[PDB]
RNA sequence: AAAUUCUAAU
RNA sequence: CCCGCAGAAGAAGCACCGGCUAACUCCGUGCCAGCAGCCGCGGUAAUACGGAGGGUGCAAGCGUUAAUCGGAAUUACUGGGCGUAAAGCGCACGCAGGCGGUUUGUUAAGUCAGAUGUGAAAUCCCCGGGCUCAACCUGGGAACUGCAUCUGAUACUGGCAAGCUUGAGUCUCGUAGAGGGGGGUAGAAUUCCAGGUGUAGCGGUGAAAUGCGUAGAGAUCUGGAGGAAUACCGGUGGCGAAGGCGGCCCCCUGGACGAAGACUGACGCUCAGGUGCGAAAGCGUGGGGAGCAAACAGGAUUAGAUACCCUGGUAGUCCACGCCGUAAACGAUGUCGACUUGGAGGUUGUGCCGGCGUGGCUUCCGGAGCUAACGCGUUAAGUCGACCGCCUGGGGAGUAC
């Protein structure tokens, strides 16, 4: 662009919106589960993923993923969620922190324990 | 091409429901289909109910 | 029902068998006998 | 329309070098004569001459050394749409000092070395290397 | 001169 | 801070090992359980899931999450693009704004040089010093790229005064042209009306049928009415800013080019907002209606045929006035100016003796150069200058409010 065309109207930078807007620039949030269910992934994957619907303390209503093998969560359990998404699931962009308030760590785990809230035996 | 989109039949006899009531749900089949040009193995399912 | 391997597996009781051809010709009794064996085993337990 | 004479001179020199011409002729002025004088003094052209009384013509004689152009590049810097003035401490160096940059200071048209030896700044006319 | 179609694992 | 006592005595974990990315084998499961930053792994012989052995990177820490800059030249001042990948407004006139051929004199506003005042301390950088070292503390400098004032320089830009003619325009003679507005007229043909001759078919299709005809059709000849368009010439020919313009004649009118001379003297270029013109379809009022023909009706073909094919046929197509303002409005290429090897043509002026030159517009090939390639190539998409418009992944969407 001509120097005059830039003098009249400068360059404008992109907004660069966020992909975890329910945390509101916080590392973790606390919520209450309202439904625990299983869904199916996109093509080409096939499984029965474990997810839940959680209502947060700031007034949001989001979907969270429960990793690991075997969980004790039922409805009306307070959980701590963090950022991070699941690729083949439509609309899941938060993760459940294992070893947090009312979700116990994966049993019989021996490798990468700190990522699943498992104490060292 | 082949069988049925939906077949419903009535079975009369003794102890029929006592033996056939465990067949409900879904049944999966993995095989080379007849409607396939290549030799690709395919997975499909059928749904069964007993009343 | 795995036709390439000729196998039939049941996931409720975790029982696999290699007699698919006999099943598809109408001898599925051997599939339904064990399930009842488990199922009835719980009817007497649920008396509390 | 015709709004910049100096890059017309520069473009004529460039096109003459690229087309392997022996000399280039153009209408004349005083700034053109000064720039041509700097070029001749710094060994970029053979000679120049102005002629005529009512409509003077300025002619430059181009040189080739090993059957190729001597003026590898010559470009305008301070154009009518954007003027460039440099202080004596910010005068540029072309090709790490191998080439030259023409400046116009309050004492006339000269190079960047001559401007540093005079302790002066001015307007950057062109980079020729 | 006529003439529709071929799902889903390479 | 220092000295003595006993004894290795009290003291190592976290992530990772398919590629990016340093570091591989066995067992279990079998699109299940599960992994994942992106590609993507798992379907009964998995270096990618879980465990074990081994190994790699950090280390009193190690990973994950959140937030900012970088990589991102991915908003490109430094430092990007617009023929076909996103991107030149449909075209033009023009106010504000941006830019300005050539010479002399003056000014010192922009510019440059020097000095002075200020630019808090701390922070960053450099040479030292003190804590056993380091982190940390501290002496001096450098820097704080800025602003104001005083004195000088006049090359460039700007102001003022006087100029000059090459840019721009006026005048004298002429040439070509479907450039525009109004009016008149001619010939061929289709349709309809009346009459004469004459008799069994005509029309249409791949084949048929609907349709017309013994109430005399189709064919043929004579006279009349009306509307619309102009065969041949006609040509990658011409004119116009673009949209567009085609029989002949008259009236009114715009621009282009050519040869010699005279005149004014920078009066110029581009243009946000603004204004004007702008194919076809469409809308309002009033006329007109031959031919053609959306909608509609019937006959076919077809598994069906709300189509292609056949027979009819209403708005519309035409005129006057007024709206509309859109096209693959395309050279998918904004306007203005300068420079840079050639060849074959078309059209239209002019000088000298069929030859020799010299201007305007235009078609085809091709060199250097440029381009991702195709290709463009003196009519540039080559080398530069001035101004404007526009683009920033694909859908959603040129859509909602
Ligand atoms: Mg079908
Ligand atoms: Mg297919
Ligand atoms: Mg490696
Ligand atoms: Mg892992
Ligand atoms: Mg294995
Ligand atoms: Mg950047
Ligand atoms: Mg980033
Ligand atoms: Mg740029
Ligand atoms: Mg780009
Ligand atoms: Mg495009
Ligand atoms: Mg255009
Ligand atoms: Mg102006
Ligand atoms: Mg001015
Ligand atoms: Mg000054
Ligand atoms: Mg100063
Ligand atoms: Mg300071
Ligand atoms: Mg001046
Ligand atoms: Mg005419
Ligand atoms: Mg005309
Ligand atoms: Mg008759
Ligand atoms: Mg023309
Ligand atoms: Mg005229
Ligand atoms: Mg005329
Ligand atoms: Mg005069
Ligand atoms: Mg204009
Ligand atoms: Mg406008
Ligand atoms: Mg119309
Ligand atoms: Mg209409
Ligand atoms: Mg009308
Ligand atoms: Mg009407
Ligand atoms: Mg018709
Ligand atoms: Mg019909
Ligand atoms: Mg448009
Ligand atoms: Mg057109
Ligand atoms: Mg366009
Ligand atoms: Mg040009
Ligand atoms: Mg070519
Ligand atoms: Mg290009
Ligand atoms: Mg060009
Ligand atoms: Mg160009
Ligand atoms: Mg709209």
């Amino acid at each position: 662009a001509t120097v005059n065309q830039l003098v009249r109207k400068p360059r404008a930078r992109k907004v660069a919106k966020s992909n975890v807007p329910a945390l509101e620039a916080c590392p973790q949030k606390r919520g209450v589960c309202t439904r625990v269910y299983t869904t199916t992934p996109k093509k080409p994957n096939s499984a029965l993923r474990k997810v839940c619907r959680v209502r947060l303390t700031n007034g949001f209503e989001v979907t969270s993923y429960i990793g690991g093998e075997g969980h004790n969560l039922q409805e009306h359990s307070v959980i701590l969620i963090r950022g991070g998404r699941v690729k083949d699931l439509p609309g899941v962009r938060y993760h459940t922190v294992r070893g947090a308030l009312d979700c116990s760590g994966v049993k019989d785990r021996k490798q990468a324990r700190s990522k699943y809230g498992v104490k060292r035996p | 091409h082949g069988g049925y989109k939906e077949i419903i039949a009535k079975i009369s006899g003794d102890g029929v429901y006592g033996r056939l009531k465990f067949e409900s749900g879904g049944h999966r089949v993995q095989r080379v289909p007849a409607t396939e040009s290549q030799g690709r193995i395919h997975t499909s399912a059928c749904t069964v109910a007993v009343m | 029902y795995n036709f390439p391997q000729g196998r039939v597996t049941d996931h409720r009781i975790n029982l696999t068998l290699y007699r698919l051809d006999e099943v598809m010709e109408g001898k599925l009794d051997m599939l339904i006998e064990p399930i009842i064996q488990e199922h009835q085993a719980d009817q007497l337990a649920a008396l509390s | 329309s015709m709004q910049d004479p100096i890059a017309d001179m520069l473009t004529r020199i460039r096109n003459g070098q690229a087309a392997n011409k022996a000399a280039v002729t153009m209408p004349s002025s005083k700034l053109k004569v000064a720039i041509a004088n700097v070029l001749k003094e710094e060994g970029f052209i053979e000679d120049f001459k102005v002629e005529g009384d009512t409509k003077p013509e300025l002619e430059l004689t181009l040189k080739y050394f090993q059957g190729k152009a001597v003026v590898e590049s010559i470009q305008r810097v301070s154009r009518p749409g954007l003027r460039i003035y440099k202080r004596k401490d910010e005068l540029p160096k072309v090709m790490a000092g191998l080439g030259i940059a023409v400046v116009s200071t309050s004492k006339g048209v000269m190079t960047d070395r001559a401007a540093r030896q005079a302790g002066l700044g001015g307007e950057i006319i062109c980079y020729v290397a």
